[PDB]
């Protein structure tokens, strides 16, 4: 037999059968490299659905930025709950930049081990509350 | 033999080396012709990023290719809103300038 | 005498409409030996010989008894057990895996998975074989210290959530790991090929850099490390 | 016939075993071209060998000059004159050509400065016929040996088509007229039960160290094969020769390697004298087999105890550098810390002499044939062969040497091969069994299957352990093997009224258990019986009664004027034991040991000696 016919003989058995599947998300031990690539993911589709919504409302919306920025002032919020919405946008878009920066050292085969991906996470994670924080009140 | 995958794996990376240098040069260097560098980048690795995504979570011989296609239907839409902005309005580089001291 | 309580995952394909449950059993700690495995056997033998379970060596080398034990995976009779008497140890088994029953998955999967990256020595030269002993300098042995050790207990693979989600089309490290130690291997001449079957967007390129997998293995390898250095030869290698 | 499913395949060859011996066997069929199919009630990856950690002797001579003939009688002198010589001529000659042939299989062994197979000493070995001093020519993969000649294999297994039946409990053997047709296996997947039919036949199931209490042998190493034979009425050989490894942890007696004690490890006592120069001075704690269990045995009961209970001894290896202990002894350095819980580099290790191998289990023929006794001589049983701890070419005798079991499978798993694809081709006429034949396999199966009484599967186990342990130990008497006979007779009595619970059809691991059982019972009744029937000490069985090794001859001084002893008043022979399995009676006769080689000139007969290491 082939490799091939026998992963095509494992799933006409297993998907005709009544075999249940193992748990996985319910059981498993939550880490932290394996939360932090789960909020990376988050980030990341979040950061686009902003980056997507910034450049379709400027074929669709009437008025130019200026008329939009006006529009805010009308609703003119406090300056903390303004604060709110300024360290809003940071915070994913920080966590994202500075992890990234970890994904691509990964990329060059530097700092694969246990040790190392509990420090440079902390790392990061620590790096985005100040980054954000010193972009939020920049 | 031809470096298909491997070849779009390290593009990812270019233009993610490339976007995270070209955050402190728009900062530092704010123009009109940094601002579109910044829309091809920001668009490039937004496309490449939703691509991984798709490819992951989405099952499918037939609903694959309507989300890839739905995907750089959204992807040339959201490129091409940046570029007119850049050109019939303020620009990146100076409205996120405008809008941080509001 | 010391109580101690596990949770264990159970099924039946032989009783009819019998749904996944998990069963309670309570162990002396004080009659029992060290590990997990000698309770999983002390539970069948003198309480109820209905569980089920795949084991072997009971010293950590034939991994037979890759499972879920309170959240990670690693082998059984390595695994020694929590003597915090206040606590229940959860035992499942391999996650998102197909039950055939009763903490056994089925891993022909797995293994076929294994066939297909071809795990054996392939020079140009077929015409010497099983006569001269090949040259290979120690410095050069080196370079397979941390591959070669692999059980193929699954426990890496099986913890991957890439590996859950695209348990067809994607290898995973378990196998991932056994390419790139044919890969470097000084006698090896079919390389370049070695790479090229992993040209396609799931292969090897479905590894997200997760590194649940290293976390997770028994032996303390690093399958997460091997495959980012695949990753690299494939943006390297010419001709 | 249709209550239980029954699917009928048909190959040339099949090999029951996915271990070093038969899978060896299994590839090498389908090298020559063979339809060859693979019959293992284990993943090929997870047998036995895998726990192999010393290594592959060959005289390859990489450390220094080396000739293999210097093997041979470092193999046959262990052997105690046991060992059958012409075997063993074919094992050491081809040791050099099976491990260069692994090496081409891509085997990642230990190198040296010239970039050829590591080779490091072991216990038994001595070059220039047992004069030269000590002998490297062990070939190792740095402590994890057999490990890595598994999966290089499995892994060179996949290059043919050879088909492979993961994880099915073989149960006996198609036999008619005295000739075997293959096995009727029973699938662990699904409960339906499958006959196998072939030309030939290979038995590889290897040992049974699962009959005492304390041994290294995994939860699977019950003697499936060799009952196989048994319950066919073919005969065993030489099952109650078991050899005790030395080295191995005091707890739940997981081996250390003798490349400890072969790198330069040293056994110490409470005391602290290197007690093994007070014994055997000339090798010392790197001697043979028998001969170090034998001592360190006889430490524990004069008051030399180093545990809490007083009943372990101490093995050192804080003396040797600390990065030695990540290069050569990796694997020894880990297993030690997880359950010693012992740091092996400023702490000495507690080891304990268990049940480790069994040169004993199926007479077999140098070509890999098994034999069965007629007439008082040696007849072949057509189509069916056995190679490794599973056979007995007796090519180890009365003692294994230090490291020649991976040696024994890829050299008689070779032999398998080449004497079918020699004697008959593929596509040839495969002999069909009766439509009817195996139906008491099936039937012995379902009297199992709601199997009701009183004594638990489990506990008759754990009943049968303790009483090997106890009587047929490192040293045995007459008196005590005697009580000990009866009461592994009475509890083959206690088959009917054993308790099975599991009564379904999927993985059915209560069934197979109580298979198992019968399967160990099966080769403890003849491991005891033969034990009581010898009366002299011949390498690892040592008579306290009978401490003299009585030969056709005594050795002591030249066989010139001296009376040769009749067959039936020495022991220098085969025990050949049989069965009658509906009452559980034993019933011996014996067999020639083979003096001859396969060619006297090149190869030179070792008269016996008086032989102390
Ligand atoms: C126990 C042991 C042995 C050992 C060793 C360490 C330990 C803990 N270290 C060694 C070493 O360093 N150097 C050396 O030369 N030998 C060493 N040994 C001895 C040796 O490695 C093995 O004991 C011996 O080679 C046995 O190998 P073999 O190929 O003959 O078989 P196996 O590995 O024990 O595996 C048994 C196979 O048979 C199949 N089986 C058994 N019963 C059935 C039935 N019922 N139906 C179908 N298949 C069956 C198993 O599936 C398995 O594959
Ligand atoms: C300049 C700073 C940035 C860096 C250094 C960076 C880095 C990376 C890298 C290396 C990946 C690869 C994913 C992986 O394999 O784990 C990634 C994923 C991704 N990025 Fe970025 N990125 C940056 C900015 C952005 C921005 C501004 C957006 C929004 C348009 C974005 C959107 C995404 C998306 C959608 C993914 C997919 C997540 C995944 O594949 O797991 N990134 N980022
Ligand atoms: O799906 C992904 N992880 C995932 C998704 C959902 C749940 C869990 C998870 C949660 C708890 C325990 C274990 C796994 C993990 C993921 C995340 C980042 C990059 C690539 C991927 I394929
Ligand atoms: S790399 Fe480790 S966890 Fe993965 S299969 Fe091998 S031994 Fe198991
Ligand atoms: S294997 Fe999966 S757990 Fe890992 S390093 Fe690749 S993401
Ligand atoms: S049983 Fe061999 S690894 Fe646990």
């Amino acid at each position: 037999t082939t490799a091939k016919e026998e992963m095509e003989r494992f799933w006409n058995k297993n998907l005709g059968s009544n075999r249940p599947l193992s748990p996985h998300i319910t059981i498993y031990r939550w880490s932290l490299p394996m939360a932090m690539s789960i909020c990376h993911r988050g980030t990341g589709i979040a950061l686009s659905a902003g980056v997507s919504l910034f450049g379709l409302s400027a074929l669709l919306l009437p008025g130019n930025f200026e008329s939009h920025l006006e529009l805010v002032k009308s609703l003119c919020l406090g300056p903390t709950l303004i604060y709110t919405a300024k360290f809003g946008i940071v915070f994913p878009l920080m966590y994202h930049t500075w992890n990234g920066i970890r994904h691509l050292i990964w990329d060059l085969g530097k700092g694969l081990t246990i040790p190392q991906l509990t420090q440079s996470g902390v790392v990061v994670l620590i790096l985005t509350v100040l980054s954000s924080v010193g972009l939020a009140a920049m | 033999s031809s470096k298909a995958a491997s070849l779009h794996w390290t593009g990812e990376r270019v233009v993610s080396v490339l976007l995270l240098g070209l955050l402190p040069a728009a900062y530092l260097n704010p123009c009109s012709a940094m601002d579109y560098s910044l829309a091809a980048a920001l668009t490039l690795h937004g496309h490449w990023g939703i691509g991984q995504v798709v490819t992951d979570y989405v099952r499918g011989d037939a609903l694959q290719k309507a989300a890839k296609a739905g995907l750089l239907a959204l992807s040339a839409f959201t490129f091409a809103g940046l570029c007119y902005f850049n050109y019939h309005d303020v620009g990146i580089c100076k409205a996120v300038a405008m809008l941080w001291k509001l | 005498p010391r109580i101690k309580k596990f949770a264990i995952y159970r099924w039946d394909p032989d009783k009819t409409g019998d749904k996944p449950h998990m069963q309670t059993y309570e162990i002396d700690l004080n009659n029992c030996g060290p590990m997990v495995l000698d309770a999983l056997i002390k539970i069948k033998n003198e309480i109820d010989s209905t569980l089920t379970f795949r084991r072997s060596c009971r010293e950590g080398i034939c991994g037979s008894c890759a499972m879920n034990i309170n959240g990670g995976n690693t082998l059984a009779c390595t695994r020694r057990i929590d003597t915090n008497l206040d606590k229940v140890s959860k035992i499942y088994p391999l996650p998102h895996m197909y039950v055939i029953k009763d903490l056994v998955p089925d891993l022909s999967n797995f293994y076929a998975q294994y066939k297909s990256i071809e795990p054996y020595l392939k020079k140009k030269d077929e015409s010497q074989e099983g006569k001269q002993q090949y040259l290979q300098s120690i410095e050069e042995r080196e370079k397979l210290d941390g591959l070669y050790e692999c059980i193929l207990c699954a426990c890496c693979s099986t913890s991957c959530p890439s590996y859950w989600w695209n348990g067809d089309k994607y290898l995973g490290p378990a196998v991932l790991m056994q390419a790139y130690r044919w890969m470097i291997d000084s006698r090896d001449d079919f390389t370049e090929e070695r790479l090229a079957k992993l040209q396609d967007p799931f292969s090897l390129y479905r590894c997200h850099t997760i590194m649940n997998c290293t976390g997770t293995c028994p032996k303390g390898l690093n399958p997460g490390k091997a495959i980012a250095e695949i990753k690299k030869m494939m943006a390297t290698y010419k001709e | 016939s249709t209550q239980y499913p029954v699917v009928d395949h048909e190959f040339d060859a099949v090999v029951v075993g996915a271990g070093g011996a038969g899978l060896r066997a299994a590839f090498g069929l389908s090298e020559a071209g063979f339809n060859t199919a693979c019959v293992t009630k284990l993943f090929p990856t997870r047998s036995h060998t895998v726990a192999a950690q010393g290594g592959i002797n060959a005289a390859l001579g990489n450390m220094e000059e080396d000739n293999w003939r210097w093997h041979f009688y470092d193999t046959v002198k262990g052997s105690d004159w046991l060992g059958d010589q012409d075997a063993i001529h074919y094992m050491t000659e081809q040791a050099p050509a099976s491990v260069v042939e692994l090496e081409n299989y891509g085997m990642p062994f230990s190198r040296t400065e010239d970039g050829k197979i590591y080779q490091r000493a072991f216990g038994g070995q001595s070059l220039k016929f047992g004069k030269g001093g000590q002998a490297h020519r062990c070939c190792c993969v740095a402590d994890r040996t057999g490990h890595s000649l598994l999966h290089t294999l499995y892994g060179r297994s996949l290059r043919y088509d050879t088909s492979y039946f993961v994880e099915y409990f073989a149960l006996d053997l198609l036999m008619e007229n005295g000739e075997c047709r293959g096995v009727i296996a029973l699938c662990i997947e699904d409960g339906s039960i499958h006959r196998i039919r072939a030309r030939n036949t290979v038995v590889a199931t290897g040992g049974y160290g699962r009959t005492y209490f304390s041994c290294t042998s995994a939860h699977t190493s019950t003697g499936d094969g060799t009952a196989m034979v048994t319950r066919a009425g073919l005969p065993c050989q030489d099952l109650e020769f078991v050899q005790f490894h030395p080295t191995g942890i005091y707890g739940a007696g997981c081996l250390i390697t003798e490349g400890c004690r072969g790198e330069g490890g040293i056994l110490i006592n409470s005391q602290g004298e290197r007690f093994m120069e007070r014994y055997a001075p000339v090798a010392k704690d790197l001697a043979s087999r028998d001969v170090v269990s034998r001592s360190m045995t006889l430490e524990i009961r004069e008051g030399r105890g180093c545990g809490p209970e007083k009943d372990h001894v101490y093995l050192q290896l804080h003396h040797l550098p600390p990065e030695q202990l990540a290069v050569r002894l990796p694997g020894i350095s880990e297993t030690a810390m997880i359950f010693a819980g012992v740091d092996v580099t400023k702490e000495p290790i507690p080891v304990l002499p268990t049940v480790h191998y069994n040169m004993g289990g199926i007479p077999t023929n140098y070509k890999g044939q098994v034999l069965r006794h007629v007439n008082g001589q040696d007849q072949v049983v057509p189509g069916l062969y056995a190679c490794g701890e599973a056979a007995c070419a007796s090519v180890h005798g009365a003692n294994r040497l230090g490291a020649n079991s991976l040696l024994d499978l890829v050299v008689f798993g070779r032999a398998c091969a080449l004497s079918i694809a020699e004697s008959c081709r593929p596509g040839d006429k495969v002999p069909s069994i009766k439509p009817n034949a195996g139906e008491e396999s099936v039937m012995n199966l379902d009297k199992l299957r709601f199997a009701n009484g009183t004594i638990r599967t489990s506990e008759l186990r754990l009943s049968m352990q303790k009483s090997m342990q106890s009587h047929a130990a490192v040293f045995r008497v007459g008196s005590v093997l005697q009580e000990g006979c009866e009461k592994i007779l009475r509890l083959y009595g206690d088959l009917q009224h054993l308790k099975t619970f599991d009564r379904g059809m999927v993985w059915n691991t209560d069934l197979v258990e109580t298979l198992e059982l019968q399967n160990l019972m099966l080769c403890a009744l003849q491991t005891i019986y033969g034990a009581e029937a010898r009366k002299e000490s011949r390498g690892a069985h040592a008579r306290e009664d009978f401490k003299e090794r009585v030969d056709e001859y005594d050795y002591s001084k030249p066989i010139q004027g001296q009376q040769k002893k009749p067959f039936q008043e020495h022991w220098r022979k085969h025990t050949l034991s049989y069965v009658d399995v509906k009452t559980g009676k034993v019933s011996l006769e014996y067999r020639p040991v083979i003096d001859k080689t396969l060619n006297e000139a090149d190869c030179a007969t070792v008269p016996p000696a008086i032989r102390s290491y």
